[PDB]
């Protein structure tokens, strides 16, 4: 937004490894960076096991 | 292409070295990131401020 890359986060227990926890989330901002560069694509970066 | 300056302690003032620093301010339709802190005051309670 307006040049800022923002990251919000939260942690919730998992009943199913392959699915989501139920109930409402309410994530809070941690990172807000004034870069001025657009994102059109997202790639998850994985670590190798 | 390059030629050195004879910066000697015996030169008159016009030929003495001067350190030049230019602070250029870039104001774009982008987030601002270099701000003055302005001056602070102390907190006053129970008065109109
Ligand atoms: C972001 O989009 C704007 C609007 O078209 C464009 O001027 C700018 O070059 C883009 N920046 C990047 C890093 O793609």
């Amino acid at each position: 937004i307006d040049g800022y890359f923002k990251i919000y986060s939260k942690h919730t227990p998992i009943n199913l490894v392959r699915d989501l926890p139920q109930g409402f989330s309410a994530l809070e901002p941690l990172v807000d960076l004034p870069i001025g560069i657009n994102i059109t694509r997202f790639q998850t970066l994985l670590a190798l096991h | 292409p390059l030629q050195s300056y004879g910066f000697q302690p015996t030169n008159g003032v016009g030929y003495q070295p001067y350190r030049v620093v230019v602070l250029s301010f870039e104001l774009l339709h982008a987030p601002a990131t270099v701000c003055g802190p302005k001056k602070s005051t102390n907190l006053v309670k129970n008065k109109c401020v």
